[PDB]
RNA sequence: CGACUCUUAGCGGUGGAUCACUCGGCUCGUGCGUCGAUGAAGAACGCAGCUAGCUGCGAGAAUUAAUGUGAAUUGCAGGACACAUUGAUCAUCGACACUUCGAACGCACUUGCGGCCCCGGGUUCCUCCCGGGGCUACGCCUGUCUGAGCGUCGCU
RNA sequence: GCGGGCCCGGGUGGAGCCGCCGCAGGUGCAGAUCUUGGUGGUAGUAGCAAAUAUUCAAACGAGAACUUUGAAGGCCGAAGUGGAGAAGGGUUCCAUGUGAACAGCAGUUGAACAUGGGUCAGUCGGUCCUGAGAGAUGGGCGAGCGCCGUUCCGAAGGGACGG
RNA sequence: GGUAUAGGGGCGAAAGACUAAUCGAACCAUCUAGUAGCUGGUUCCCUCCGAAGUUUCCCUCAGGAUAGCUGGCGCUCUCGC
RNA sequence: GACGUCGGCUACCCACCCGACCCGUCUUGAAACACGGACCAAGGAGUCUAACACGUGCGCGAGUCGGGGGCUCGCACGAAAGCCGCCGUGGCGCAAUGAAGGUGAAGGCCGGCGCGCUCGCCGGCCGAGGUGGGAUCCCGAGGCCUCUCCAGUCCGCCGAGGGCGCACCACCGGCCCGUCUCGCCCGCCGCGCCGGGGAGGUGGAGCACGAGCGCACGUGUUAGGACCCGAAAGAUGGUGAACU
RNA sequence: CGCGACCUCAGAUCAGACGUGGCGACCCGCUGAAUUUAAGCAUAUUAGUCAGCGGAGGAGAAGAAACUAACCAGGAUUCCCUCAGUAACGGCGAGUGAACAGGGAAGAGCCCAGCGCCGAAUCCCCGCCCCGCGGCGGGGCGCGGGACAUGUGGCGUACGGAAGACCCGCUCCCCGGCGCCGCUCGUGGGGGGCCCAAGUCCUUCUGAUCGAGGCCCAGCCCGUGGACGGUGUGAGGCCGGUAGCGGCCCCCGGCGCGCCGGGCCCGGGUCUUCCCGGAGUCGGGUUGCUUGGGAAUGCAGCCCAAAGCGGGUGGUAAACUCCAUCUAAGGCUAAAUACCGGCACGAGACCGAUAGUCAACAAGUACCGUAAGGGAAAGUUGAAAAGAACUUUGAAGAGAGAGUUCAAGAGGGCGUGAAACCGUUAAGAGGUAAACGGGUGGGGUCCGCGCAGUCCGCCCGGUUCAACCCGGCGGCGGGUCCGGCCGU
């Protein structure tokens, strides 16, 4: 916000009708440049901006817990389907399997070199390779507002517990560490895009079911929560349209446009 | 000016409210400060419960509720006398005592006396000096549990 | 990244600190790396430059293999003047062209009682850190 | 084809517009949360080799002492230093010091007039004079000293 | 591309910038006798006309109508265009040097600029006294900063000779 | 020259004259970004639809409310099937 | 037709013919002898908070919610994010009507007992009524046929006609609360200035097998400075008799 | 005719201390309006607000019921949600507007007068000795003084207390000093100081690389360090730093163990006897202000003016009658609470020199007014001054050569240098002011052709292998679901 005293610190009075001036509050007297100039107006030099910004603007927004859970569940579901991950820009061409589950020995890792070797062996190192080229200079005032450097997002890493994995995967650019119990939608779907490349541990992958639950079992870690129901199950409409049941009750299409 | 069936309302914004607007941008910092102070107090009183003194069973006035049971300000003097606990010693042992409470019904008095009896039964009293004098508990039940009790001590459940 | 909440990591404040740092802080700021031989011998990565040290220019127009002696250290200009990095003015008089310490390598150190103890302290800390790493 | 005038383009004039930079602001949050008669806030006047302003300092006046660091400050000379020496510059600063007004304090505000003690010059306390040093403002608390009362009383 | 606008070519420039999917705003100017700053026609125009008046020769000087010197003619005509003060100004006073800027032309000149110098008290005045008046203590008022009043509801002289 | 009277106050041989180029109520700062049914202005393109100065009430007549004129969002149905 | 010849709708200058009065605004009427306007560059005016109303998008759904607090972190990313016997203290809705004492939403059919008395009391059954218009769904005679005559199960289209009838509209009834009139009976811990029940009109923002809660966005109305600029005035506290 | 006590009252430059003023973001006690709204305006609203005065701290105030409630009751104060825009107030209009309970943050209780018991058992000042003295204390010795009986100290205060009887169990709390072992959570408490990883590697551009390519695995090495800044561009590895239960040297704080000097003979329950309450105060009338408080919520000048099974409250005035709840007219107290001022920090979906504080720079500066007060404009050469030596015209300002720089086409108000406006060169034109729209024509600017441009793209005519087999590999589809998994 701007200071409340801005513009009104001066003592300006408007010259009435009878003078060539345009009825604007001007500075009283003096033998300086700023004398009979004009103040208290948004259009005047110095002046006071129209509708000054106030601190008590409604900065924060409230979101329903169920809606947030729905969004994070959708993001976790779209972490699969390699089409979405590739369309999000993550290079997973050499990944053996998109639900990349790794052993629990990663938590024992405490060296960034070990982390890099693990990423290279898992073939996720190409994403960090792309992030290194993506490192560049931001355009605009962000350079002088402590936002000078920008880079792409690397592969996310989900861990069940912190035993040194956070320390190991900390100097690698783009890597974001997430605990299963404390997953963040803002990091699972950067920029509002549902695609994301994630690397799971065995314990975290098994604990996902205890965190969210299946369709026939409660979460058992969230007091009252179940997965959202599908509006339509057979999502592939191409299979449905050319099914014998539908085509048995269709007229002959007319494509003899006159 | 009213326009085609709007609700008739009277906003209370005729004073200089902008000068007395109270923002809440310090809410998370205040929560962090309170959490730090609570942890510091818990570390200060190492074997004492984090919540604090025991609170008595209390019912509610205002027949609107009339059934809910909550924690009281302190144990009554008659309750302490029935339980055989001195009012001044109760403060030093960790029993909340207030001298304003009355006792009209016997059920509340007996419930509070039973609560005091249970608290003294499951109370471990460390000696004033390392060499244990009389009324001090045995060293057997001192090494096993020298930690705090999270949450209210003996929570009240309706 | 930096995790200490008392470090600045801000452009304006860091530039203000750098350009308004006192003389003793500027002495540490105007540090130059040691040669390969000196680094291998003393186990010191770099040392602050002195008035009369042998030095080679690595970057700039005066890049070369000449081992010139520093003439002076202008800490107000954040620069040093060395023996033979100079240019002739219009009137023919020679003036030393300033070279930043970061673009220069020390070939010979001026060893004093304070210099030797600084080298010893740096080597001891380096060895302690390496032992902790091992 | 002249001179003048109108339009467009190149170059050259007044102007500092746009963009890119920013030791600066605005807002939020955290810890601490401390002035003074042992002289506060503020003001005046002086202090550098060359010094006007800003900043710093107070006749010890671009700073004294001590600690930490360790070879400079620098616009020029002078240079002190032997940087194998408490040792150049800087930061810290706990010791010393801190001109005149200012609650401002001998009376007033002209920078004028004084009183009570001590010391030196002058003297041989000899009062003048000169210079230096300490006190001399109001209200109020405890205690001390000296006092007033046709106030209350007891003896002569 | 109807259009808001946009993509290439050339010249200057030297250090950051943009396309797409979403979010946010101090988001689009021809006017408000709009605010700030700059520039035009007017225009080389109005004007440099209040108080009689200048001329000759020489000197310095690159440069002379304005400086200096000498001579001639004039005015202020002792309630002066003279010689000293009070208030006010504060170095404007003196000498040297310069002609960047000012003296609405010019200037070798100046009260301009840069260097240096200048104010000497027992007797001249402040200092002392009181006038109209202002303003403390005592006292009164006042929520309070303070106000009322200068002899008024005061134990108001700390002085002096002699013993 | 000194001094006294200071703003709904002073002072006035009285003119509403003077009170620092202002006086039928001085100047500075704040409330204050005081209020205005009254002036003035109100910033890019294209496409579609597109008006009223009329009803009644109001210390109402340079204005509002109410119907009217208008736009948008739709929804329920019939069918050159 | 091809080494001084081609194409360049658009943009540079010039000429010709026709048309053509300077923009913005108040106004029934502006080119106006109506007002602002020399020119250029930069700035410049419907914003934000809160309360509503409607519409739209999402989540849950007779439920919905995160306000506040607590548990995880030393805040890079974070003052973010996750969780709570706090999961609901509490707000909205699920119940309304009276000033209030208060009351407070369902009936119908069948058999029996009192005289079926359009009234009361015992058991069983059906369980949100009815009419008209109602998108859609069901049955659907029969027809259309097939290289020949008959029989003939199947894939069909049309299908007169006959029905169950969503949502919604009009009406008739029914129920709850306040009120008016006429009237007859029920109960007892206290038999009374007790309490309850019926029928017929009427008033209500009501019931009649529900639709709300949270978030976001758009428009409109307001309180705030409130689209921007503009007064003549009023109050509080201080400064001026160097002019007069 | 005096002296000696006491009560009232003065003088001291008497001995030792205290207050004055400033800041004032937050707080406390007073005083206190009008613009505005009500479409006018007078009650109301703005508003216990601006302005004015006084007084402190790091917080202040408040605070442990003369309380809330009518319930099966709760139990100091303060803050958040809710109660609630509700009850209630208002030309009942505009508008104003709480409290109870409930859920949380925090949570700590107490002390006098009086009544009474103890030989005033109490306190202050001066002298000497010992410890220690930079927030002047402890003990001992003083027929050394003073205050106090017009009341100091111990017990004791509403939750009862005191004194005896005799039931029970037994003997630690604090102060002032002298030392000692553990560096004590952001994971080593606070402050200061000094240090801790890795390419200036080989080519290639540039004025200069921090640019581009490569270097036993995206490339060379570190990575608990890939934040940031500087360095002649865009640097993890050139430097300072960053990360770290990393290292070293000092000072301070508290938590703990030993010693000395001390003060301290400190309880619970039953029974018996006594005692226990703040006056010009409550309350009533009154009037003025205030409040939602309405036959008067609270604060008050004036008058009246108490009582003790008494007094207050129970949201409609009064009388009678039972109830429920506290004990006023005395005092202390941290915590959750606020903080546009002061010291030191961190951060930004904020502005980027007509913007952001008035002030990015010698800004409350220059300057204006007698004064209260008013109050600006003003950033950028260059990587490095390398800031143009020297010759020449001119008195000089100014040029012409020469030189530095990648660049002065960057020359001391010098980065980029637009428009209005002006000077000059080139072209065109010119008696209905200029200018504009539609349609052509003429001349230029260059653009795309060409030394023909006949644009090609498929089918047809005039060096090896497909065709066809062998071996290997991979892929698709299928059923006897063949066999096993999978799966509703």
């Amino acid at each position: 916000a701007v200071s409340e005293l801005a513009g009104h610190q001066t003592s300006a009075e408007s010259w009435g009708t009878g003078r060539a001036v345009a009825r604007i509050p001007r500075v009283r007297g003096g033998g300086t440049h700023r004398s009979g100039q004009g103040a208290f107006g948004n259009m005047c030099r110095g002046g006071r901006m129209f509708a000054p910004t106030k601190t008590w603007r409604r900065w924060h927004r409230r979101v329903n817990t169920t809606q947030k859970r729905y969004a994070i569940c959708s993001a976790l579901a779209a972490s699969a389907l390699p089409a979405l991950v590739m369309s999000k820009g993550h290079r997973i061409e050499e990944v053996p399997e998109l639900p990349l589950v790794v052993e629990d020995k990663v938590e024992g890792y405490k060296k960034t070199k070990e982390a890099v070797l693990l990423l290279k062996k898992l073939k996720a190192w190409n994403d960090i390779k792309k992030v290194y080229a993506s490192q560049r200079m931001r355009a605009g005032k962000g350079k002088m507002r402590n936002r000078r450097r920008i880079q792409r997002r690397g592969p996310c890493v989900i861990y069940n517990e912190d035993n040194g994995i956070v320390k190991a995967f900390r100097n690698i650019p783009g890597i974001t560490l997430l605990n299963v119990t404390k997953l963040n939608i803002l990091k699972l779907a950067p920029g509002g895009h549902v695609g994301r490349f994630c690397i799971w541990t065995e314990s975290a992958f098994r604990k996902l079911d205890d965190l969210y639950g299946t369709w026939r079992k409660a979460a058992s870690l969230k007091s009252n929560y179940n997965l959202p129901m599908h509006k339509m199950l057979n999502t592939d409409l191409s299979r449905i349209l050319k099914s014998p049941e539908i085509q048995r009750a269709l007229r002959a299409p007319r494509k003899k446009i006159h | 000016a009213p326009s085609r069936n709007g609700m008739i309302l009277k906003p209370h914004f005729h004073k200089d409210w902008q000068r007395r607007v109270a923002t809440w941008f310090n809410q998370p910092a205040r929560k962090i400060r309170r959490r730090k102070a609570r942890q510091a107090r818990a570390r200060r009183i190492a074997p004492r419960p984090a919540s604090g003194p025991l609170r008595p069973i209390v019912r509610c006035p205002t027949v609107r509720y009339h059934t809910k049971v909550r924690a009281g300000r302190g144990f009554s003097l008659e309750e302490l006398r029935v339980a055989g606990i001195h009012k001044k010693v109760a403060r030093t042992i960790g029993i909340s005592v207030d001298p304003r409470r009355r006792n009209k019904s016997t059920e509340s008095l007996q419930a509070n006396v039973q609560r005091l009896k249970e608290y003294r039964s499951k109370l471990v009293l460390f000696p004033r000096k390392p060499s244990a004098p009389k009324k001090g508990d045995s060293s057997a039940e001192e090494l096993k549990l020298a930690t705090q009790l999270t949450g209210p001590v003996m929570p009240i459940r309706n | 990244m930096k995790f200490n909440p008392f470090v600045t990591s801000d452009r304006s404040k860091n530039r203000k600190r750098h350009f308004n740092a006192p003389s003793h802080i500027r002495r540490k700021i105007m540090s130059s790396p040691l040669s390969k031989e000196l680094r291998q011998k003393y186990n010191v990565r770099s040392m602050p430059i002195r008035k009369d040290d042998e030095v080679q220019v690595v970057r700039g127009h005066y890049k070369g293999q000449q081992i010139g002696k520093v003439v002076q250290v202008y800490r107000k200009k954040y620069v040093i003047y060395i023996e033979r990095v100079q240019r002739e003015k219009a009137n023919g008089t020679t003036v030393h062209v300033g070279i930043h310490p970061s673009k220069v390598v020390i070939t010979r150190l001026k060893l004093d009682k304070d210099r030797k103890k600084i080298l010893e302290r740096k080597a001891k800390s380096r060895q302690v850190g390496k032992e902790k790493g091992k």
